[PDB]
């Protein structure tokens, strides 16, 4: 498949499928190969790939859905990533 | 606008609370007033009588998030055929990845310190603007 | 059943499914595609056991329950430099911060 490259502040460089990063109408903005979040930890960038994979796999599907998990210590900042990116 | 048809005619109903949390099923009644009825436990099932026409929607009970019926918002009973039960598939939806964020940040700070919060000004409204029914029913209408 | 993987190396991770059915082999030719370097240049791991390349990922312990989407299961990968392998090395990811009281 065509993978793109979202970096993290820290330096940590997330290689993922296109469609699934292009759930994100900023990111979209951002390509339109390779993508730096400034503000952005791998902590957090993380848990935002795994979001991908997870819409992907659960949107229009009869299998039961599970609880997308996020840690209290995660969760404020995991906010503001999701806020500014739009998904 | 939304609210049950008065048909009197019975409907059987499986609740099949498929989700995580803990279900407060909805009645829309004949006057469009939401009645709460009793919650259901995750992965628990009642067998409850309701009838053609009426109205149900499924929340989380402690928070008012919204669930799915069937795959969908609203759940209508139809005709029993063959004398067997209408199943009610209630399921989690696939959040946004901000409002579950804003789910776990409403279940860890109080309402009081939402203002507290170092963030901008605009999620600090949208935790403030929890889910609700009320306002959902001016959605859906 | 599809597995659900992030292969790591280095401040590197690739966010990539397979089937419970397919080889380490064929993980690294997906390596290859994604990141330009053949599968004999290649050694992937679970934890800190080298995996061969006749196993199944189910084999190996990648089963579609434990490498689900929100929670994927890791592999670790290692490239020769020219003569020898690199010590397999994954960078860690940041740490959060403190719960302010807020939260705490
Ligand atoms: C004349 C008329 O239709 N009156 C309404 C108030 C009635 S009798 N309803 C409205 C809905 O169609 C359901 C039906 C009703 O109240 N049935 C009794 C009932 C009692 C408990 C429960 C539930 S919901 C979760 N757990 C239980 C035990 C479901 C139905």
């Amino acid at each position: 498949m065509m993978y793109v490259k979202l970096i993290s502040s820290d330096g940590h460089e997330f290689i993922v499928k296109r469609e699934h990063a292009l759930t994100s109408g900023t990111i979209k903005a951002m390509l339109s190969n390779e993508v730096n979040f400034r503000e952005i930890p791998s902590h957090v960038l993380s848990k935002v790939c795994m979001y991908f994979t997870y819409k992907v796999r659960y949107t229009n599907s009869s299998t039961e859905i599970p609880e997308f998990p996020i840690a209290p210590e995660i969760a404020l900042e995991l906010l503001m990533a999701a806020n500014f990116l739009d998904c | 606008v939304l609210r049950s048809v008065n048909s009197r005619e019975p409907s059987q109903v499986i609740f099949c609370n498929r989700s995580p949390r803990v279900v407060l099923p909805v009645w829309l009644n004949f006057d469009g007033e939401p009645q709460p009825y009793p919650t259901l436990p995750p992965g628990t099932g009642r067998r409850i009588h309701s009838y053609r026409g009426h109205l149900w929607l499924f929340r989380d009970a402690g928070t008012h998030d919204g669930l799915l019926v069937n795959q969908t918002e609203l759940f209508v009973p139809s005709l029993n055929v063959d004398g067997q039960p209408i199943f009610a598939n209630i399921t989690l939806p696939v959040y946004t990845l901000k409002e579950r964020c804003l789910q776990v940040v409403r279940s860890l700070v109080k309402p009081e310190n939402y203002r507290r919060l170092d963030i901008v000004r605009s999620l600090y409204e949208d935790l403030e603007d929890h889910p609700n029914v009320q306002k959902d029913l001016e959605r859906l209408t | 059943m599809d597995v659900f993987l992030m292969i790591r190396r280095h401040k590197t991770t690739i966010f990539t499914d397979a089937k419970e059915s397919s080889t380490v082999f064929e993980l690294k030719r997906i390596v290859e595609g994604i990141l330009k370097r053949p599968p004999d240049e290649q050694r992937l791991y679970k934890d800190d056991q080298l995996l061969d390349d006749g196993k199944t990922l189910g084999e190996c312990g990648f089963t579609s329950q434990t490498a689900r989407p929100q929670a994927p299961a890791t592999v670790g990968l290692a490239f020769r430099a020219d003569d020898t392998f690199e010590a397999l090395c994954i960078e860690p990811f940041s740490s959060p911060p403190e719960l302010p009281d807020v939260m705490k």
